[PDB]
């Protein structure tokens, strides 16, 4: 499954939730967007700014999900 | 790891 969106072309005027927010889908501090690259699912940390405020991005992360293999 | 940092796209 290639990064690129085979179903979004990631327009300005439209935001895609695969390419940006799965849960809102909307622009907020789009540099702080962490997603698993083993998923393309990303985490509120952007939107809900919590005391997480890291980016695992240092090293391969893998989202809760991929780890309850 | 995939940051995908997303550049700005919005209906702006
Ligand atoms: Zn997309
Ligand atoms: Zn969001
Ligand atoms: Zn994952």
């Amino acid at each position: 499954s290639g990064p690129s969106c085979k179903h979004c072309k990631d327009d300005v005027n439209r935001l895609c939730r695969v390419c940006a927010c799965h849960l809102c889908g909307g622009r907020q501090d789009p540099d702080k967007q962490l997603m698993c690259d083993e998923c393309d699912m990303a985490f509120h940390i952007y939107c809900l700014d919590p005391p997480l405020s890291s980016v695992p991005s240092e090293d391969e992360w893998y989202c809760p999900e991929c780890r309850n293999d | 790891a995939r940051t995908k940092q997303t550049a700005r796209k919005s209906t702006g």
